[PDB]
RNA sequence: UAUGGAAGUUUGAGGACAGGUCUGUGAUGCCCUUAGACGUUCUGGGCCGCACGCGCGCUACACUGACGGAGCCAGCGAGUCUAACCUUGGCCGAGAGGUCUUGGUAAUCUUGUGAAACUCCGUCGUGCUGGGGAUAGAGCAUUGUAAUUAUUGCUCUUCAACGAGGAAUUCCUAGUAAGCGCAAGUCAUCAGCUUGCGUUGAUUACGUCCCUGCCCUUUGUA
C-alpha cells in the first residue's frame, strides 16, 4: 500500500509527504500546477504521496499532457502561445529545459538582443 | 521547415500586414499595436519599396539608412537590408524571414561591451 | 578619504626639498615660520608654500608679521612617496582599490612594471574634525607602522608561507600582491582534509614562538594559505592565552560544518 | 503506523500526564504530519480529554 | 503641601551680519572675448553600462512560524472650470484591467478612506523546507509618440545564496525603541525616497567620566 519515492517522466518525485508537493518537484511544475491538476484528478488534497496508485498516476499525467480539454481555460498554462506554431503547450521537465534551452538560439539565429547578450557575454 | 510565425506560412507571411498581421501577434503587437499611426512612409516606405526593388537578380536589396529603432519589423520588410542608426553611424542590417516579431532596436546594439581582454 | 591621489605630481624641484625643509626642523621645531625653510631663493620657497599652503601640504596661520608653519598631514604623504619612489616603486597607482578600514590597499606600480600592494597606515580614515594636528593622524600612525613592518619581516623570516613586506616608509608599508581567495568569501575547494591538517597545524606553526593567532576566524588567509591581518597575537607571557587557544580552533571548527562540511 | 505504529502508538504512550502537538514527536515517533490526526482521533476516542481545543498548542491530559 | 492634582522636568514642545540680492531694478562706476570658433534646430544613443573597494537601505534564514478561510479595527490626508481628478454603484473577465451611469470643487461624495500587523480555527513539522523568491522564459494588460537596454500591473513556470552573521560600528529612556500599514510631495507610468499620520507595543539606567567628542578653570614660558 505504501510506496515511496518514484522515478518517472525521469525525476525522483519524492514520497511520505503531502500530495500536491510531490509532483512540484518536477520540472515546468510547482504549487500552483500540482494544486489544480490534484483538483482535476479528482483526489483530495490531504491525501499523502504513499498511496496514488498506478491509475490514480495514469489519470494525472493523463490530464497534464492534454491540459485543455480537462478544463485548464489556457490561462494557467506555462508556456502558452508557442512562438512556433501558435498551440498551447505545457512544458515539462525536459521538455521545458531543451524548450527554454533552444529559445536563446532561435533569438541569436536572427542575431537579437538577448541571444547577443548570451553569445558574447559568456 | 520554413518560418511558421504563429501558424503562419508563406503567402499569407508576405500579405496579412499590419491589418491582421499585427492581430494573432503577441500582447505588445495586437492591442498595442491598434496604436502605431506614426509617420511609416517617412522616407521608410519609398525607400522600402524602392530599395527592395533595388534587388536585381539574386542581390542584396539596398540598404535604408534610417533613423528609427522602435518599428516593429513589417511583413513587407521581409528579405530587407536596413542601416539602424545606434548611436554612431547607420549600422547596416539585412533583413531576414524568421525577423518577424521583434523590434528594429533589437539588432543595432547600441553599447559596446565591457571587453577585459 | 583623508588621502589624496590628485596633486602628487604637480610640485616643482624645491618643493620636494622645501617640503623637506620643514620635515627636519619639525623633530626639534614643530612651529616653523617662513625663512626657518630657505638655510636648509628670493622666488623659491613660497612659491613652494603657494603649492603647500593652497594644496594643503602646509598649514597657515594668518597674522600681519611672518608666519609660524607646522606640517600637514597631507605634506608627509607625497614626502613619503617622494622616498618612496626614491628607494624604488610605485611607478603609478594602480585601478583596483582596496579601501579597507584603517589601511589603504593599493595596487602600485614598482619598477620593472610589478603590479603589488601599499598600505597607508592612519586610524580611523575618513580626516577627522576631532583631531589635534601634527601627531595623531602623523606621528601616532607613523611610528605604528613599523612596529608592524618589522613583525612581519620578522615573522616572514621565520619561514611560515605569509607575505614578506616589500618597503615601509612614514606610515606606508608595501607587500607582495599575494593572490589567493579568503576563505571568508570562500566559494569552492574540494580537498580540505590537508588544507585543515596544514591550518589545525599552521595553528602550532603561530605557536611555535609559544604566540597564538586570535585571528585565525575567517576572513584571513588564502587559497595560495595567504594569511593577513597578524597584529592582535598573544604572547606565553600573555596571562588568558588558553583561553584564546579554544576560541580560535573551533571557530574554524565552526566555519567548514557550515561550508565545505568537515570536522577534526 | 508505516507498519504497526497505530496499534503499537496506541498501546504504547498514554504514558505521562501530557500529551501535545510537539511531544509526539520527542518519543521519535512519526511527526507531527499524523500524529496531530491521532491526537484529533484519541482526543475524540475518549483517552485523552480536550482541556484545549485548538491549534499550535494544545493541551491536553492522559488516559483518564 | 508621598499626598491630592488633567497636568508638579521652562506643564510640555517649538517659532546688527566681508549671508544673499550688478543674474531683481522700472537707481549707480571700472576691467575681459569676438565672424569657416555666434547660435537656433532635427533624429538616434547615453545618463541603468561592471573583476571591483566604500556607504545608505529592503527582504530573508521561519514552527513566538509559512500558507487557507473567517473577525474587522483608526488617524493624517486630498480631490475634476473653462474641464475630466477622486471615484461609489451596475455589469465583463482568473486577474491585471475594461465598460455603463452616478455623487463630490468637498465635515456631506469617494469614505465610516471597512489598511496592515493582529485574532480564531485548520494544514504544514523540522527537512536550503512549503522559509526565501535571486535570476530568467512564456502569455495577457496599462501608461505614454515611443517600454528594445527588460516602466509598471497580472497568470504560470524556473528556485540562487542565506542554517543567525569576524574584527568594527549606528540609533535609543515610554505610548518611546521596535513591528505594521496609510496619506501627501516629486509625478503620463514608476519608490525600495522623503515628510507626516495612526495601529500593535518592550527591555534596560535614571548615573557616570572608562572612552569618545565638546565646553570651562588653574599652570609654564616669548
Amino acid at each position: 500500500s505504501f510506496q515511496h519515492i518514484l522515478r518517472l517522466l525521469n525525476t525522483n518525485v519524492d514520497g511520505n509527504i503531502k500530495i500536491v508537493y510531490a509532483l512540484t518537484t518536477i520540472k515546468g511544475v510547482g504549487r500552483r500546477y500540482s494544486n489544480l491538476v490534484c483538483k482535476k484528478a479528482d483526489v483530495d488534497l490531504h491525501k499523502r504521496a504513499g498511496e496514488l496508485t498506478q491509475e490514480e498516476l495514469e489519470r494525472i499525467v493523463q490530464i497534464m499532457q492534454n491540459p485543455t480539454h480537462y478544463k485548464i481555460p489556457a490561462w494557467f498554462l506555462n508556456r502558452q502561445n508557442d512562438i512556433t506554431d501558435g498551440k498551447d503547450y505545457h512544458t515539462l521537465a525536459n521538455n521545458v529545459e531543451s524548450k527554454l534551452r533552444d529559445d536563446l538560439e532561435r533569438l541569436k539565429k536572427i542575431r537579437a538582443h538577448r541571444g547577443i547578450r548570451h553569445f558574447w557575454g559568456l | 521547415k520554413t518560418h511558421s510565425y504563429r501558424g503562419v506560412d508563406l503567402e499569407k507571411l508576405l500579405e496579412m500586414s499590419t491589418e491582421d498581421f499585427v492581430k494573432l501577434a503577441p500582447a505588445r503587437v495586437r492591442r498595442r499595436f491598434a496604436r502605431g499611426m506614426t509617420s511609416k512612409p517617412a522616407g521608410f516606405m519609398k525607400k522600402l519599396r524602392a530599395a527592395k526593388l533595388a534587388a536585381p537578380e539574386n542581390e542584396k536589396p539596398a540598404p535604408v539608412r534610417t533613423h528609427m529603432r522602435n518599428m516593429i519589423i513589417v511583413p513587407e520588410m521581409i528579405g530587407s537590408v536596413v542601416g539602424i542608426y545606434n548611436g554612431k553611424a547607420f549600422n547596416q542590417v539585412e533583413i531576414r524571414p524568421e525577423m518577424l516579431g521583434h523590434y528594429l532596436g533589437e539588432f543595432s546594439i547600441t553599447y559596446t561591451p565591457v571587453r577585459h581582454g | 578619504m583623508k588621502l589624496d591621489t590628485s596633486h602628487m605630481r604637480y610640485l616643482t624641484t624645491d618643493d620636494f626639498r622645501v617640503l623637506q625643509a620643514v620635515e627636519q626642523g619639525s623633530r626639534s621645531h614643530e612651529v616653523v615660520p617662513t625663512p626657518l625653510i630657505h638655510q636648509i631663493s628670493q622666488s623659491g620657497t613660497n612659491r613652494a608654500i603657494s603649492d603647500l599652503a593652497k594644496l594643503s601640504l602646509i598649514s597657515k596661520m594668518r597674522n600681519v608679521k611672518y608666519d609660524g608653519y607646522r606640517l600637514t598631514y597631507n605634506g608627509i604623504d607625497y614626502l613619503a612617496l617622494k622616498t618612496m619612489l626614491n628607494r624604488d616603486t610605485v611607478y603609478s597607482v594602480g585601478n583596483t582599490i582596496g579601501v579597507g578600514k584603517e589601511s589603504d590597499i593599493y595596487k602600485v606600480s614598482d619598477k620593472n612594471g610589478n603590479p603589488r600592494v601599499m598600505k597607508i597606515h592612519r586610524l580611523g580614515r575618513t580626516y577627522l574634525k576631532k583631531s589635534n594636528q601634527g601627531a595623531n593622524w602623523m606621528h601616532l600612525s607613523r611610528l605604528a607602522a613599523n612596529k608592524e613592518y618589522q613583525f612581519m619581516s620578522m615573522l616572514y623570516s621565520k619561514g611560515f608561507k605569509v607575505p614578506e613586506p616589500f618597503d615601509n616608509s612614514r606610515h606606508i608599508v608595501v607587500m607582495e600582491l599575494i593572490e589567493g581567495y579568503p576563505m571568508r568569501r570562500l566559494r569552492k575547494h574540494k580537498n580540505i582534509p590537508k588544507l585543515y591538517s596544514d591550518l589545525m597545524c599552521f595553528i602550532v606553526d603561530l605557536a611555535n614562538s609559544g604566540l597564538i593567532h586570535c585571528d585565525f576566524n575567517e576572513f584571513n588567509i588564502m587559497i595560495k594559505f595567504v594569511v593577513i591581518d597578524f597584529p592582535q597575537c598573544i604572547s606565553i607571557q600573555h596571562q588568558d592565552a588558553d583561553y584564546y587557544f579554544q576560541r580560535d580552533v573551533d571557530c574554524i571548527r565552526r566555519f567548514f560544518k557550515k561550508k565545505l562540511k568537515y570536522e577534526p | 503506523l508505516d507498519q504497526e505504529k497505530y496499534d503499537r502508538i496506541l498501546k504504547e504512550v498514554p504514558t505521562y500526564r501530557y500529551v501535545s502537538v510537539s511531544v509526539l514527536v520527542d518519543r521519535l515517533k512519526i511527526g507531527g504530519s499524523l500524529a496531530r490526526i491521532a491526537l484529533r482521533h484519541l482526543e475524540k476516542e475518549g483517552i485523552i480529554k480536550p482541556i484545549s481545543k485548538h491549534s499550535k498548542q494544545a493541551i491536553y491530559t492522559r488516559a483518564t
